[PDB]
């Protein structure tokens, strides 16, 4: 699944 | 030799604002390919394209954005490209709605990225590595 913390960089 | 700090910033910037619009509710994937290519642009791109596919978004908050050290390589004919180490203090909301509740985080993290100028005059992101603090 998406995890929140995948939308840093 | 160093680039321009205010130049880093509004590259970095563009590409937070890009990150924000392909991960947000108008999904605009497409976006990603002005700021991104190569390993950097497939990463992002999948991601996108997997949120997109489950109807979640992201809802950002930049609160800081600071360039901490910016250079350039102009390696002559075949090329130039650049590395810039930022530090990123930002908010998030994923929106997805098989879940009672929203997920959030509020990180600080450094993040360096590695980018390429075309051979059109644009700087394009090709890979990026985070240290999170």
């Amino acid at each position: 699944h998406l995890d929140v913390m995948m939308a840093r960089g | 030799r160093p680039m321009d700090t205010e130049e880093a910033e509004e590259l970095v910037r563009q590409w937070e604002n890009v990150k924000a619009e392909a991960l947000g509710p108008t999904h605009q994937v497409y976006s990603l390919s002005e700021v991104l290519d190569e390993s950097m642009l497939v990463q992002w791109q999948t991601l996108a394209q997997t949120a997109e596919a489950k109807s979640c978004y992201w809802r950002f908050v930049l609160l800081h954005l600071e360039v901490l050290q910016a250079h350039i390589f102009e390696d002559g004919i075949a090329g130039e490209a650049a590395e810039i180490e930022a530090l990123l203090e930002e908010a998030a909301e994923l929106v997805d709605e098989s879940q009672p509740k929203n997920a959030k985080y509020y990180s600080t993290y450094k993040i360096r990225y590695i980018l390429k100028k075309q051979e059109d005059g644009l700087w394009k992101f090709c890979q990026s590595d985070i240290q999170i603090q």
